Formats: C-alpha cells, sequence, structure tokens
C-alpha cells in the first residue's frame, strides 16, 4: 500500500499532429482525457532541479 | 626575463613611468626627464589586445551540457551521458588553464624582448659615441642637448659628431 492505496494507475502519452486523430477503444479500467495541452510555442527551455525561490 | 633585461641587466623598473611600459630617462644639462617610447608600448598593448581577443574568441564553442533525466532502469546510459559530459568539461577546463599559463609565459617573455630591443636600439646608433655603463645608461662622449635626445628617440642620431 502505497498511500493506503495498493491499486495501481498507469498514465501513457502521445502528441497528435494537425489534421490528424485519435481514436480510445475499451470496455474498462480507462482513465479517459478530460483536457489536452495545444504545443503553441516551441523554442529553446531547459528543465532546471533547484531549490530557489523567484 | 628570458632575454635578460627585466631584473637582468637592467636592475629595476622606474616608478616614475606612468605613460609607457618602456622609454628613456635623458640627464644633460637642460636638466632630466622620463619619456615613453610611445611606439614600442603600441607594439606591447597591441599584442596584449589580440591575445585577449584570441583567448576571448578561440572557445567561443565550447561545451553546454544539458540536463538530460533518465529512469532508474537506465544507469547505463545515464553513466554514459554523465562521464561524457564530465569529460568533455575536465578537457574544456584543460584547454583554457593551458591557454592562460602558456600565454602568461609569453606575455612576459615579449615584455623582456621589447626591453631588450630598445636597449639594442639605442646602442646601435650610439654604436662609437657613447659607452655602455653596464646597467641600462649610456654615456655621451660629445655635448648633446634635448634635440640630440629627440633624435635618439624617434630614431635619427646623426653618426658625425666629433667625440673626443
Ligand atoms: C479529420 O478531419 C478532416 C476534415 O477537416 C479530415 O479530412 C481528416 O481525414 C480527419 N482525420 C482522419 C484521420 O480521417
Amino acid at each position: 500500500k502505497v498511500n493506503g492505496q495498493s491499486g495501481r494507475m498507469e498514465f501513457f502519452w502521445t502528441i497528435l499532429k494537425p489534421n490528424d486523430a485519435i481514436n480510445f477503444e475499451s470496455n474498462g479500467n480507462f482513465i479517459a482525457p478530460e483536457y489536452a495541452y495545444k504545443i503553441v510555442k516551441k523554442g529553446d527551455s531547459a528543465i532546471m532541479k533547484s531549490e530557489l525561490e523567484y | 626575463g628570458l632575454f635578460g633585461a627585466i631584473a637582468g641587466f637592467i636592475e629595476g623598473g622606474w616608478q616614475g613611468m606612468v605613460d609607457g611600459w618602456y622609454g628613456y630617462h635623458h640627464s644633460n644639462e637642460q636638466g632630466s626627464g622620463y619619456a615613453a617610447d610611445k611606439e614600442s608600448t603600441q607594439k606591447a598593448i597591441d599584442g596584449v589586445t589580440n591575445k585577449v581577443n584570441s583567448i576571448i574568441d578561440k572557445m567561443n564553442t565550447q561545451f553546454e551540457a544539458v540536463g538530460r533525466e533518465f529512469n532508474n532502469l537506465e544507469r547505463r546510459i545515464e553513466n554514459l551521458n554523465k562521464k561524457m559530459e564530465d569529460g568533455f568539461l575536465d578537457v574544456w577546463t584543460y584547454n583554457a588553464e593551458l591557454l592562460v599559463l602558456m600565454e602568461n609565459e609569453r606575455t612576459l617573455d615579449f615584455h623582456d624582448s621589447n626591453v631588450k630591443n630598445l636597449y639594442d636600439k639605442v646602442r646601435l646608433q650610439l654604436r662609437d659615441n657613447a659607452k655602455e655603463l653596464g646597467n641600462g645608461c649610456f654615456e655621451f662622449y660629445h655635448k648633446c642637448d634635448n634635440e640630440c635626445m629627440e633624435s635618439i628617440r624617434n630614431g635619427t642620431y646623426n653618426y658625425p659628431q666629433y667625440s673626443e
């Protein structure tokens, strides 16, 4: 038991291209998407493992 | 130094020179006075400026270690990445340190070369009208005023002056 809960949720991700489609089908255990993210602005970035404040 | 001028056959540097790394100190009946040999100082200033620019622009594509995250079962590829970035940073630190050291060496020896070359420039004009006092000075066997010294500075000393 982790956080007193034994069941485990495993999340997957993908990136839909423009003008394309995604198709889900299931009959159980479906943690369905309710929202998604449009990638509106690429660039140059990074992920910083730091502790400081802003 | 490597050429023997600084801290060598010339004892030490003059506190009284402020406008050049090298220069003259003439003493005649018209007084004493320091003068800066500007041209040689400009050669040296160009040398150092180009050296600094070289140091800045020669390592302007060094290496940028961007962070990559890995899971618990990618220890091998994570260690590959880790020691790769570590090795690149080590080799570039090595390069920076070697450049700094070798340039300090060459620059100190360049200044020594310039002092010795100026002493030689004066001697090669003054060939027999003067005598070396052994520490950077030249005793004039004739009487010569401030324009004599100026002709020595800008390099046009006229050898026909009777000297006994
Ligand atoms: C998505 O809709 C467009 C109509 O704008 C259609 O042309 C396209 O074929 C659809 N996607 C797929 C995968 O069929």
